[PDB]
């Protein structure tokens, strides 16, 4: 294994990796940074948005209010400090990004407009058009290669992490191109490694989306939290899971089920609004979680309209007009017409929850640094409390650049007061991670990795949906038991060496059976309804601030369990009521 | 129901056993929304487990998916089997080197890409000072270039780059331009050296193929003649000079 | 040492013969031929002109070959592709904005094209008339 | 890697003649062959229109020698300029093709200048 030196290594080159690169390098001139992706970082799922970031911009706007909305939002599971420097910190990236080129819609005065997402009163989410994650993923990268401290690795899939006396030394991960290992030495390393939306049959998110730094982070004793909440997005197209924004809705469009009614006005939503004027708060523009839910309720009154895709029901949009339709939404209109076969103009788009975001993630101070020391986490793939029991629309986004940059700043921290460590036990763990790699090629059984995906994919959108009930998440956990011993029965049959994406997508399967097993114990022992988080059974369809006000840890030890403890939640300003 | 299948020829190659790439015939079932991208899922998943490709987003805005589909430069998640019932036959992205199956080297886009400097260049503004002060009119002069999702179906349409593979290319062109038509950036004259070269906006005959097969309608070729009046203008203002 | 064996496909000189917008390209050049075909002659007509009426009277016997009248009318024919072409490829080289939008090419082709009429027709009128 | 010095090239000079005859050739080129590939040699034209008088005389006046000059230079420097283009297209080598194809441009184009001074 040949070696690589370095101040610090970053594990993405999502837009928490590739802000991070850029504080880190702006921190220390001097420094080596070693960013790391197994995709050039231009196809990095944060490119595949259409909403956009919030920050506090207008006048009658405050810092109290997106602070307000964020935490009530979250169900008051939200670390409440960190969303104080969240909020406080939005305008700086936000304003930044706009220095680095990030072309933000305007207002024809020349200063940058905004529009309301998350449902928030106050509108503050900026956004270039319906290509928000596109132009910041690739301002932050075109950005990113003016650092010449940033030493990139593009597609190198990270292995594992080297891990002795409590400290992070570097990383073992595999040149994708030429077949052979690497170490990376660093006494700093970031997860930006994104979520993991992917174990779900049906998600809005890219392949690569597999949430293997989470996995890592498992093998390591560093504890998941939060796991149980995974953020459903209503309209999504069947069959592909492909998203359509929610500007659909914020231009006056409807939900219908199969008798053309209107349904959510019959859960709490109501009175009905009128085709003209949309009203946010009301009808096809309230909560993200009560849409989900209606549709689950329209589900179980057959309201749905059945489709070979699955069953669905309607976002009419044909009150908009032909200029309006084709015109204004280009992005949104040529999406349906390919992959539905449906004019906008003409006709209804089919539409379904979907699985979205990850609300949970490697656990995670407010500094972004995990139990173990050197070692950091941010994006999606982390858990800094900013999100809690649901995350709010477009807060993501800004997460990804404020946290980046705090996460880069304190990494070269970390990286610099590091002192020195055992070299044996670190080539130790480092053989160690390719003796791994060395038994999982020569592992042998007959079984498709592919039908084991397949089957995680169902287990995950039958137990642990929108709505649970002790009985199907109970039947989630035997399943992910059961494919966990039918994983030691897979024969990788690709033995070749140039791109090798068998062994990969193997890979990936692992630690997407070890997360998806801590979510649906984190959900099963979580008996009360917060948030994304929503069950059936008598005693646990209310919120229990009495006795899970708290976050929950999901560790994993060697013997393949997954052990469950609760932290509990810094309250500041706003206490739960 | 019962499903429609297609036979779909695939131009396969392991640099560790083939001397040169070859056809494979894979039948795949397909309905009206049956992808490109689903189908080598498909294939990978049942048929044939050693073929590698590049993917990720499924709606055609990362810009992985690039190859070459009856001699056609297509993303694979945009490209539906419904329009192919009579015959399909998919290559690796034309005018790069092939690695693995569907895989190129990519190398050479990045390199040209990191060449024209594309970043804002000679502001001092601070962000303790707010935003620039931008119109919509600003913006739009440069807006539809910006667009340009890395995909590389503009490289494997010209025919230039074929015959000159050192030729920068039409992507990094456009990127360029955009940061030159950005009224932000004081930095046109570190990318006119590059953009100046015999290597640059000079290697275009204005074929216009890259245009046409942009998926996200970026149009490059008249960036590419924008930058050649560029050019000429800083040809002209260079030899104004004297000494 | 590395196991890759990067493949590198040749492009032979008949690429273009394969995709029909390739071939339409290689037409779009090959005007180039009718061209200065049609300026050599000019050449031809011009020294026979000044040569007195005898090499004229030669010269316009050369256009009535009538093979010559053949290729003369195929060099109007790739003319008449030529300003097609070029007024649809003009445009792109202008960077316009009319009110938020960049605007072209159809304003440009519809000027460019009128401009020509009005030339063919005030050349044939002074040509003829007179 | 690319060159991080690269070499201006010499191309501007000639896209541009090749622009303005390219722009040339396509407004006045066919009503001009028309006329005298067409019109002429067929006797297409209205009495003594076309005859050797009227047509020297129209040569030996200023104006029409400055379109003459333009109706032949200005096409050849375009079109040979896409024949230099189309040898590269089509992968035959072709010796000093630069000062080949200009070359005769030039050639030509003080040709055409000796025949407008009138011989
Ligand atoms: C359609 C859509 C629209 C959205 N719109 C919004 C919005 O408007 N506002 C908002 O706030 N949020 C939005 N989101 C959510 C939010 O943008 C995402 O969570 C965000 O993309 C997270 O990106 P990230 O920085 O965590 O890294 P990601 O973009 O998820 O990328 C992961 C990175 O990790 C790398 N990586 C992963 N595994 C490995 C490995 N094993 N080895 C090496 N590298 C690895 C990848 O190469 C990549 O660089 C949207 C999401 C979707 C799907
Ligand atoms: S412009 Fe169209 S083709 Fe050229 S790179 Fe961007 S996407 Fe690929
Ligand atoms: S097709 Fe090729 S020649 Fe230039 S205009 Fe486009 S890059
Ligand atoms: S798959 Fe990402 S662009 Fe087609």
């Amino acid at each position: 294994m040949q070696t690589f030196q370095a101040d610090l290594a970053i594990v993405g080159a999502g837009g928490a990796g590739l802000r991070a690169a850029i504080a880190a390098a702006q921190a220390n001139p001097n420094a080596k940074i070693a960013l790391i992706s197994k995709v050039y970082p231009m196809r990095s799922h944060t490119v595949a948005a259409e909403g956009g970031s919030a920050a506090v911009a207008q006048d009658h706007d405050s810092f109290e209010y997106h602070f307000h909305d964020t935490v009530a939002g979250g169900d008051w599971l939200c670390e409440q400090d960190v969303v104080d420097y969240f909020v406080h910190h939005c305008p700086t990236e936000m304003t930044q990004l706009e220095l680095w080129g990030c072309p933000w819609s305007r207002r024809p005065d020349g200063s940058v407009n905004v529009r309301r997402f998350g449902g928030m009163k106050i509108e503050r989410t900026w956004f270039a058009a319906d290509k928000t994650g596109f132009h910041m993923l690739h301002t932050l990268f075109q950005t990113s290669l003016q650092f010449p401290q940033i030493q990139r690795f593009d597609e190198h899939f990270v292995l594992d992490i080297l891990v002795d006396d409590g400290h992070v030394r570097g990383l073992v991960a595999m040149n994708m191109m030429e077949g052979t290992l690497v170490q990376i030495r660093a006494n700093a390393v970031v997860m930006a490694t994104g979520g993991a939306g992917r174990v779900y049959r049906y998600n809005t998110n890219g392949g690569i989306v597999t949430g293997d730094g989470m996995g890592m982070a498992l093998s390591h004793g560093v504890p998941l939290r939060d796991m149980e909440f995974v953020q459903y997005h209503p309209t999504g197209l069947p069959g592909s899971g492909i998203l359509m924004t929610q500007g659909c809705r914020g231009e006056g469009g409807i939900l219908v089920n199969k008798n053309g009614y209107r349904y959510l006005q019959d859960y709490g939503m109501g009175p009905e609004t009128p085709l003209g004027e949309p009203k946010n708060k009301y009808m096809e523009l309230g909560p993200r979680d009560k849409v989900s839910q209606a549709f689950w309720h329209e589900w179980r009154k057959g309201n749905t309209i059945s489709t070979p895709r699955g069953d669905v029901v309607y976002l009419d949009l044909r009150h908009l007009g032909e200029k309006k339709l084709h015109e204004r939404l280009p992005f949104i209109c040529e999406l349906a017409k390919a992959y539905v076969g449906v004019d906008p103009v003409k006709e209804p788009i089919p539409v379904r929850p979907t699985a979205h975001y990850t609300m949970g993630g490697i656990e995670t101070d407010q500094n972004c640094e995990t139990r173990i020391k050197g070692l950091f986490a941010v994006g999606e793939c982390s858990s800094v409390g900013l999100h809690g029991a649901n995350r709010l629309g477009s807060n993501s986004l800004a997460e990804l650049v404020v946290f980046g940059r705090l996460a880069g700043e304190q990494a070269t921290e970390r990286a610099a007061t590091a002192g020195n460590g055992n070299e044996a036990a670190i080539e130790a763990q480092a053989a160690g991670v390719e003796q791994r790699l060395k038994d999982l090629v020569n592992q042998d059984g007959g079984e498709n990795w592919a039908k084991i995906r397949d089957e995680m994919g169902l287990a995950m959108e039958e137990g642990c949906g929108i709505y649970r009930t002790p009985e199907l998440m109970q039947k989630t956990i035997d399943k992910l038991a059961e494919l966990q011993e039918r994983f030691k029965r897979v024969r990788i049959t690709d033995t070749s060496s140039v791109f090798n994406t068998d062994l990969l997508y193997t890979i990936e399967l692992g630690h997407g059976l070890n997360v998806a097993e801590c979510m649906a114990h984190s959900a099963m022992a979580r008996k009360e309804s917060r948030g994304a988080h929503q069950r059936l059974d008598e005693g646990c369809t209310e919120r229990d601030d009495v006795n899970f006000l708290k976050h929950t840890l999901a560790f994993r030890d060697a013997d393949g369990t997954t052990r469950l403890e609760y932290s509990d939640v810094k309250i500041t300003t706003l206490p739960p009521a | 129901a019962e499903m429609k299948n297609l036979k779909i020829e695939v131009v396969r190659y392991n640099p560790e056993v083939d001397t040169a790439p070859h056809s494979a015939f894979y039948e795949v079932p397909y309905d009206a929304t049956t992808s490109l991208l689903d189908a080598l899922g498909y294939i990978k998943d049942n048929l044939a487990p050693d073929l590698s490709y590049r993917w990720s987003c499924r709606m055609a805005i990362c810009g992985s998916c690039g190859m070459m589909v009856n001699n056609v430069p297509k993303l694979a998640c945009k490209t539906f089997l419904r329009d192919y019932t009579d015959g399909m036959k998919v290559e690796a992205l034309a005018n790069f080197p092939i690695e693995r199956d569907l895989v190129v080297d990519m190398t050479h886009f990045i390199e040209s890409l990191e060449a024209i400097k594309p970043y804002i260049i000679g502001n001092s503004r601070t962000a303790d000072q707010g935003t620039n002060i931008q119109t919509p009119a600003q913006m739009a002069k440069y807006h539809q270039f910006s667009g340009c999702i890395n995909c590389g179906l503009c490289y494997a349409a010209c025919p230039q780059f074929g015959l000159n593979p050192e030729f920068i290319g039409p992507a990094a062109i456009t990127l360029a331009h955009r940061y030159n038509e950005d009224s932000r950036d004081h930095g046109k004259k570190e990318r006119m050296a590059q953009l100046n070269s015999q290597n640059g906006v000079w290697s275009c005959t204005f074929v216009g193929y890259c245009s046409e097969v942009c998926p996200k309608h970026v149009d490059p070729a008249a960036a590419i003649q924008q930058g050649k009046v560029e050019s000429s203008k800083d040809f002209l203002i260079a030899t104004l000079k004297p000494r | 040492t590395t196991k890759r064996k990067p493949y590198v496909r040749p492009m032979t000189s008949t690429w273009w013969k394969k995709l029909p917008f390739y071939r339409f390209y290689m037409l779009r050049e090959g005007t180039a031929v009718p061209a200065v075909w049609f300026s050599i002659e000019l050449i031809f007509g011009l020294f026979a002109l000044k040569n007195g009426p005898e090499a004229w009277a030669g010269f316009v016997d050369f256009l009535q070959n009538p093979v010559i009248v053949i290729i003369n009318l195929i060099t109007l024919a790739a003319a008449l592709l030529h300003t097609k072409t070029w007024f649809e490829l003009a445009p792109k080289a202008a960077n316009i904005i009319v009110k938020d939008e960049k605007m072209g090419p159809e304003p440009i082709i519809k000027s460019l094209w009128a401009v020509t009429v009005v030339a063919t027709i005030v050349i044939l009128f002074v040509a003829l008339y007179w | 890697m690319i060159n991080p010095n690269p070499k201006r090239s010499d191309e501007p000079v000639f896209w541009g003649l090749f622009g303005a005859g390219g722009m040339w050739s396509a407004i006045i080129a066919p009503v001009m062959i028309l006329l005298v590939g067409i019109l002429l040699p067929l006797g297409l034209f209205p009495g003594d229109a076309l005859s050797y008088e009227r047509v020297l005389a129209f040569a030996q006046s200023f104006i029409g020698r400055v379109f003459l000059f333009l109706m032949i230079v200005l096409p050849l420097w375009c079109g040979l300029h896409r024949m230099h283009h189309a040898m590269h297209d089509l992968k035959i080598h072709v010796p000093a093709g630069k000062w080949v194809f200009y070359g005769l441009a030039a050639i030509l184009t003080v040709v055409t200048l000796i025949g407008v001074v009138t011989i």
